[PDB]
């Protein structure tokens, strides 16, 4: 029944910390690994000495971030063989992550994954956490995804991508890296949840009331929403109980496998109703990817409630939105909203700016308006590639220039794929 | 592709494994290569329970293919009287035309399905409809020696 | 990506080089004996980058320069082995530094470079300071660069090259030497900071009101600029952290990697303005061409990429606002087809003397003005074939001058192309 | 699926026949021991008579491409094949009623006919089938006999007299046969014998014995024939004939007296070349080059040891820090190799080879000019003696420049590759093991200008050794790199 998590690049690794911090609070697991208290062993394994170890691998082509992971509060939680580091980073270059540097460590990484899969009996698949604009996040992940489709080809793989945003952007070439990994990882991913760092920035400035958010601010907010999606796998709910069901419910087209996630409520630490939070799921301000679903057709839509929730309140709030708003669906869809509930309360971090809420909801909806997000990257990409800007860096690290065009055509074809569904 | 397994099942006639594939959200109107939906295939090979399953889940009763054949065309060709009345009851096109100019009445008359001919006629079939060569359903009975059909066409 | 090996070659190379070590030794809290007397962790956080004692190699054909460094203030700290010096001097002959006399010594230098690199956890790249109008700093430096480029092709090459000007030395062979050296740098280095003596004089003379600037006066402007651009590398920070990431976000086309540096506020040798500048004032020293270390007008060209480094305690909110402001209020001066091409970073530790400061590294196409000046002086000299027997005697071919002339003109044309480019 | 070719189920044999047909088109041409459908020809003799008409036809088209994959030397074992194969081919392939089953059987016999030296051994085997029950077999096998002649003809036939009698003997009975087709298709065979030596011969031997109406139609057929009594040129040649034609389609000034230069050397030479002052070394080399080497045009082959002088040219080309002293030295080395051809066997060639390859690192155009031109000299006079192995070694070297230049070197040499012998040269002994594994390291380099040299150095390789033999590592390569390799393949010659 088990599931393995992988974290690539600083983004993956540092969001991983926020998620496994939040997983251990939700499961009452201690920083040293003990537990004074199954469905949760989908994510954790067990030592003979009563210690609960995550089924996770941490990867970065550079020690600094994982060194802090290896000496952080949760240093005892992970086995040292799970934390893998190189020396030379990818330097915001997809080519180095995928071709030049990534090939030097890919075999060691795949080997340490086999050690966790050998401990498992009925392995389900893989969760993958990585940035778009990062060199490691883009290049190495796309490589690792290719190789996991070989050594474990007959099982699922899910992405957690960090969509770039100029407000926290570290590189000019982040459009390049995003397009390049999304091209080569498209065929090897069954489902992929994008996270626009701008929306997370906007949300933290408005609803968390922070002037200039830090990465901890964004990661904590993100970790809450990741927990909402993986809650079904860790507590044995009714909906989305295994990795296949994510494809079943949300993916009616292998290529178009990019759901929009909306999370309410985000309450500052300085209660709402079931109906009020469900209306906020159709408010663009609380989306994780900045677009307008009103300009698009829904292919699917799931609601994952958790907390003090009465099943009848849900059905009322559903009928309200299905009658008092005009949510356009495609004609070849069931058009019925799937629902699942988990009565455990949303855990926050002690000290966090996010407050404990009585109930919460996370709406996963594969709307065609998310094509707007791809259009923004494609445009930025076109401006630089029209002059072949920064292209020599990529071509100089083992990459053919044609791969740029082959990726761009695959992105243009995906934009047409989103258009034809919604007309 | 889940839309391709639903065509494999609806054709070969595994009634049970349609419900399995459809419970996984398979495309009810998934086109193969020549534009044939599963409703086309089930209406060709006589799988009545699979036709009624797809129709009530939302199957285009008047879907055409690359050659303009509706499922009512194919049902009236092979001679599946049980399916013909199911399609017509689900709003089938009684006077649909295909690329060769034939209506379902042409096909049921050529193949000698006298019991299906009378059903189509009573659902308002065009007895004077012509094909490419310019022949009606009545001309086919004259040309083919069928006097059992000539009388059933003027009723 | 940790350690950086430093090199200084030629008279000017060791002059501004030692000045640089004086500045950042203080900033990191190291005394001339080589002992930490600081009072902060941000000082020793990334001391492993430039120190072990500096990771610096001193080179010159002129043996006198040996003593001019050791008899300097921080001259005691450099490793004795890392001094590599020839018997005679190059005498403003680029060929003597690159082919004959400078070539005989370059092996001894590479032996020490190897030694310092051997004991590095993870090398980043290299760092050379030198003048382009000389014979040793230009000829042997560019020869050293290529020789390292081929022995360490997996590393970054970053140079601090100073441009000759008639206002600082009336030697007429400098256009030759600088042109030949630019023909090398465009092919051999990842990034190059263009320090123009023309602009250093014009700043000390007109802005600082010094009637006769000395080398020390010009070297003060340089050493402060170097600590500013290397602030990201020497202290903890998210943006433009290592050499490769910097060049990745600064150089869109491999040949066009010549940065026009500039910083603020402009101070004299040990004068204090008594009034600390504001954030919007610092920001308005960017387009202010009187703060550019290269003698070019940014108004006459377009910025491809820009890196800003604000040092001191100040509002990160206000810096973001002012930078976002000045970009769009001059939107016709920043290239449109490179989005988010300006990147800002802050460091809390200011430079010594100043409460606040701001350095402005820019890849501006206006830099073509600088290369125009060198080429016109080169061509006037070359069309009358003056002093050619110097270079040809040392094994050089007359053809080389034409190639370097043509290669620099292609470099000028390239800058003009992207200046007139449109996104449409 | 190797043994599945004789499986009980028909659709399982049908695969193995397609598997084989794909093998004989995709196999190595020199040939795998797996291609053992020559030494046991009973195998395909069984396959051609398959108990299923559909799997039969697929066995014949596999035999067809097998029987043209054999177009490579050495396959002198075509005698055994015609004995084993054409009787099944005639008996049940020509016999067949299937359109395509017949057409490929005839085409098969074509290829077996031109494997032979002449037509007699094939004709002699397919003659008995004229006396078979089934008319459509004798109807067809008289048409096939008639078109092994009109396209080949009687040449290199030991005893034509015995052969003409053996094929003229049944012609009376065939021309009086019941079947219309057997008769109609017998007049064609008569014409094709007339078309090669008639009318006089067969009017006395044969035409006399046919129906009068028949010999009229044959005369009417001879008028419509235009062209000389024996055809000037055959519409098809045999294997030994076409190769001879291709080989048909496809004084040295060196006699001058030899000059001696040892006496030319000066006393102040050894210390000058081994001096610390650069200009001493330069002038030393520059003098013996401009004064002593450049004038001459042929050096002394007999009893002159230059391996003392050449090992000091190597010492400078490798280790000397003066790039100018290197340039003038490699030009000296070239002069020795140029004016003294056939001398650099091993000791001389090997004394300067590995130093020269080290110094390709130099990027100054004039210097790369001289070093490479010298490496071209030793290559043109040491063929592939020590260079082939050591050029590869330095393609694996760490310096980027030595990779692109030593790979360009293999490219230069490969264009002038014309070693003697049909096959089994030093290139093939180490082709896949070493050459290709090393060229791929260049093709997959981090740098584009490096990769782009490999793309030529792989397209110049395919040109030499067949774009089909190397299709295995072609597949493992990117589709994107493939179209760059092909770009050069179209524009590259030898
Ligand atoms: N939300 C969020 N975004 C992050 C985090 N860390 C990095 N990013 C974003 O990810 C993008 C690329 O940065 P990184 O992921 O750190 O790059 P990397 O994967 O480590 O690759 P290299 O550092 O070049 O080896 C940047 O635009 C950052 O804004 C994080 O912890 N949380
Ligand atoms: N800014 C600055 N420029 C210098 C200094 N010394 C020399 N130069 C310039 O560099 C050029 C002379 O080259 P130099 O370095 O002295 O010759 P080298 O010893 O062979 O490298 C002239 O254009 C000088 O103006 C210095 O200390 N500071
Ligand atoms: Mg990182
Ligand atoms: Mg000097």
């Amino acid at each position: 029944r088990e599931c393995i998590s992988i974290h690539v690049g600083q983004a993956g690794v540092q969001i991983g910390n926020a998620c496994w911090e939040l997983y251990c609070l939700e499961h009452g697991i201690q920083p040293d690994g003990q537990m004074p208290s199954d469905s949760f062993n989908t994510f954790f394994s067990e030592t003979g000495a009563g210690k609960h170890v995550p089924r996770a691998v941490f990867v970065d082509l550079e020690p600094t971030v994982i060194d802090e992971v290896r000496t952080g509060t949760y240093r005892q939680l992970f086995h040292p063989e799970q934390l893998i580091t190189g020396k030379e980073d990818a330097a915001n270059n997809y080519a180095r992550g995928h071709y030049t540097i990534g090939k030097e460590i890919i075999d060691l990484v795949l080997d340490r994954i086999r050690k966790l899969a050998d401990q498992c009996t009925g392995l389900q698949g893989f969760s993958v956490f990585h940035s778009f604009g990062g060199g490691t996040g883009s290049g190495f992940t796309s490589l690792l995804m290719e190789r996991l489709s070989v050594d474990y080809g007959k099982k699922s793989k899910l992405e957690f991508s960090i969509y770039p945003a100029p407000q926290v952007s570290t590189a000019v070439v982040e459009p390049y890296n995003s397009i390049l990994t999304t091209h080569t990882t498209l065929e090897h991913s069954d489902c992929a949840f994008m996270v626009d760092n701008e929306a997370i920035y906007d949300i933290c400035r408005r609803n968390l009331d922070i002037e200039r958010p830090t990465y901890t601010n964004l990661n904590r907010l993100i970790g809450q929403i990741v927990s909402s999606i993986t809650a079904s796998l860790r507590f044995d709910g009714a909906l989305n109980v295994d990795l296949t069901e994510f494809q079943t419910n949300l993916v009616p087209y292998p290529r178009a496998h990019f759901p929009l996630a909306t999370y309410a409520p985000v309450i500052s630490a300085e209660q709402l109703s079931v109906a009020e939070i469900t209306n906020a799921c159709f408010e663009p301000a609380n989306q994780m990817v900045k677009c307008d679903p009103r300009h698009g057709k829904y292919m699917a839509c799931c609601l994952l409630y958790r907390g003090d929730v009465v099943p009848k309140d849900v059905n009322a709030a559903i009928a309200t939105i299905k009658t008092k708003r005009t949510i356009q669906f495609v004609d070849w869809c069931p058009t019925g909203f799937k629902v699942g509930i988990n009565y455990e309360p949303p855990t926050v971090v002690p000290g966090g700016d996010l407050a404990k809420v009585q109930r919460a909801v996370c709406m996963l909806s594969n709307t065609t308006a998310i094509a707007e997000a791809w259009a923004r990257l494609d445009h930025k990409f076109d401006l630089m590639y029209a002059k072949r800007a920064f292209v020599h860096w990529y071509v100089g690290e083992g990459m053919e220039e044609g791969e740029f065009s082959e990726a761009r055509e695959d992105m243009a074809a995906l934009e047409k794929d989103y258009e034809e569904v919604g007309v | 592709d889940l839309g391709k397994k639903l065509l494999e099942a609806a054709r070969a006639g595994q009634d049970d494994e349609v419900r399995i594939l459809m419970a996984n959200g398979a495309d009810v109107n998934a086109t193969d290569a020549s534009g044939l939906t599963p409703l086309h295939l089930a209406a060709t090979y006589g799988h009545l329970e699979i036709v009624e399953v797809l129709l009530k889940h939302g199957a285009d009763v008047n879907a055409i293919d690359i050659m303009g054949s509706t499922p009512l065309h194919l049902a009236a060709l092979i001679g599946h009287l049980e399916i013909v009345e199911v399609l017509l009851k689900h709003g089938a096109d009684v006077n649909a035309v295909d690329t060769w100019g034939d209506t379902p009445l042409h096909l049921a008359a050529i193949m000698g399905h006298l019991e299906i001919v009378e059903v189509l006629l009573k659902h308002g079939a065009d007895v004077n409809a012509q094909d490419k060569f310019g022949k009606t359903a009545f001309d086919i009975s004259i040309d083919n020696g069928n006097e059992d059909l000539a009388e059933i066409l003027q009723k | 990506m940790r350690e950086i090996v430093h090199i200084q070659a030629g008279q000017c190379g060791n002059q501004i080089g030692a000045k640089f070590w004086e500045v950042i030794s203080d900033e990191h809290g190291i005394d001339p004996t080589g002992s930490y007397h600081g009072d902060s962790d941000l000082q020793l956080e990334r001391i492993n980058v430039y120190y072990n004692v500096p990771r610096a190699i001193l080179v010159d054909l002129e043996p006198g320069t040996m003593d001019s460094v050791r008899s300097g203030p921080f001259g005691q700290i450099f490793r004795p082995d890392n001094f590599v010096f020839g018997q005679s001097g190059a005498g403003n002959n680029w060929a003597k530094g690159h082919y004959t006399e400078g070539a005989e010594l370059v092996d001894s230098v590479l032996d020490v470079v190897r030694k310092e690199s051997e004991s590095c956890d993870c090398l980043q790249g290299f760092q050379l300071t030198h003048s382009l109008g000389g014979g040793t700093g230009s000829g042997m430096g560019t020869l050293l660069i290529s020789k390292i480029r081929e022995e360490y092709p997996d590393r970054i090459m970053n140079t601090f090259s100073v441009v000759p000007s008639p206002k600082v030395s009336d030697t007429v062979v400098e256009p030759y030497n600088a042109t030949l050296s630019v023909h090398q740098l465009v092919e051999n280095t990842d990034e190059t900071y263009c320090i123009d003596n023309e602009a250093l004089y014009d700043i000390c003379f007109r802005t600082l009101k010094l009637t006769t600037p000395t080398y020390g006066d010009l070297n003060h402007l340089v050493s402060a600029t170097m600590s500013g651009v290397t602030t990201c590398l020497r202290f903890p920070g998210q943006l433009n952290a290592d050499l490769r990431k910097l060049a990745v976000n600064m150089v869109p086309f491999p040949r066009l990697h010549f940065f026009m540096p500039g910083f603020a506020p402009l101070t004299s040798r040990g004068s204090q303005q008594y009034r600390a500048l504001t954030v919007p004032e610092l920001t308005q020293q960017m387009f202010d061409a009187k703060n550019m270390m290269a003698a070019c007008d940014p108004r006459h060209g377009r910025y491809l990429t820009v890196a800003a480094v604000f040092r001191g305690r100040m509002s990160m909110k206000e810096v973001d606002e002012q930078m976002l402001n000045v970009q769009n209020k001059n939107s016709s001066y920043f290239v449109e087809w490179i989005p988010n091409n300006v990147k800002t970073a802050v460091c809390d530790i200011p430079p010594r003397g100043l409460k606040m400061s701001a350095t402005f590294i820019g890849n501006s196409t206006a830099i073509q003005e600088l290369f125009k000046r060198i080429s016109e002086q080169f061509t006037a000299m070359f069309r009358r074939k003056a002093f050619l027997h110097w270079y040809t005697g040392e094994g050089m071919d007359e053809m080389e001058f034409t190639e370097a002339e043509s290669n620099m003109n292609d470099l000028v044309s390239e800058y003009q192309q992207y200046q007139d480019a449109t996104a449409d | 699926l190797e043994q599945r070719a004789s499986h009980k189920v028909w659709k399982a044999r049908l695969n193995a026949y397609q598997e084989l047909n794909n093998l004989f088109t995709k196999s190595s041409v020199i040939p795998n021991d797996v291609a053992n459908y020559w030494l046991d020809p009973e195998l395909f003799a069984s396959y051609i008579v398959d108990s299923n008409v559909v799997a039969q036809e697929n066995a014949i088209i596999a035999l067809h491409t097998l029987l043209e994959y054999i177009s490579q030397v050495p396959n002198v074992s075509t005698s055994k094949l015609r004995l084993q194969w054409i009787p099944p081919l005639v008996e049940k392939g020509l016999s067949s009623s299937r359109a395509a089953t017949k057409a490929k059987a005839t085409d098969c016999i074509m290829l077996l006919t031109q494997s032979d030296t002449s037509i007699q051994q094939t004709v002699n085997l397919m003659l008995p089938s004229l006396s078979n029950k089934l008319p459509r077999l004798v109807s067809s096998c008289v048409k096939c006999l008639a078109t092994i002649i009109e396209e080949f003809g009687f040449i290199n036939v030991s005893d034509i007299n015995i052969l003409l009698s053996e094929i003229l003997e049944p012609l009376p009975k065939l021309s009086s046969h019941a079947d219309r087709n057997v008769r109609s298709e017998t007049m064609n065979l008569i014409l094709q014998i007339y078309k090669w030596f008639g009318k006089e011969l067969l009017q006395e031997l044969l035409l006399e014995k046919l129906k009068p109406i028949q010999q009229r139609d044959l005369s009417r057929m001879f008028e419509k024939y235009e062209g000389t009594i024996p055809p000037k040129q055959q519409p098809r040649l045999f294997q030994w004939q076409k190769e001879q034609e291709q080989e048909q389609e496809q004084d040295p000034f060196e006699l001058l007296p030899p000059s001696v230069i040892l006496d030319k050397f000066p006393a102040d030479f050894q210390t000058r070349i081994s001096s610390t002052k650069w200009k001493d070394r330069v002038e030393a080399l520059e003098e013996i080059h401009n004064n002593v080497l450049k004038p001459v045009k042929k050096l002394a082959h007999k009893n002159q040891d230059y391996s003392d002088y050449l090992r000091v040219l190597a010492n400078v080309i490798q280790k000397d820090a003066n790039v100018q002293a290197v340039t003038i030295a490699a030009n000296s080395v070239q002069l020795l190799c140029n004016s003294l051809r056939s001398n650099f066997t091993r000791s001389y060639g090997a004394i300067v080879l590995v130093p020269l390859l080290e110094r390709t690192k130099e990027k100054k155009p004039s210097v790369n000019e001289a070093i490479c031109s010298a490496l071209d000299a030793v290559a043109t006079y040491c063929g592939f003696d020590d260079c082939l192995e050591e050029t590869l070694n330095y393609m694996k070297h760490k310096t980027p420049q030595v990779r692109i230049e030593c790979t360009k070197f293999l490219t230069r040499m490969l264009q002038g590759w014309k070693s003697d012998g049909p096959l089994q040269n030093q290139l093939l002994f180490k082709l896949l093991p070493e050459v290709t594994t090393a060229v791929l390291k260049i093709v997959n380099d981090t740098q584009p200008t490096t990769r782009n040299t490999g793309f030529e150095c792989f397209a110049t390789l395919m040109k030499l050794v067949g774009e089909r033999e190397l299709a295995d590592p072609l597949e493992k390569l990117d589709n994107l790199k493939k179209k760059k390799i092909y770009e050069y393949y179209e524009k590259v010659e030898v």
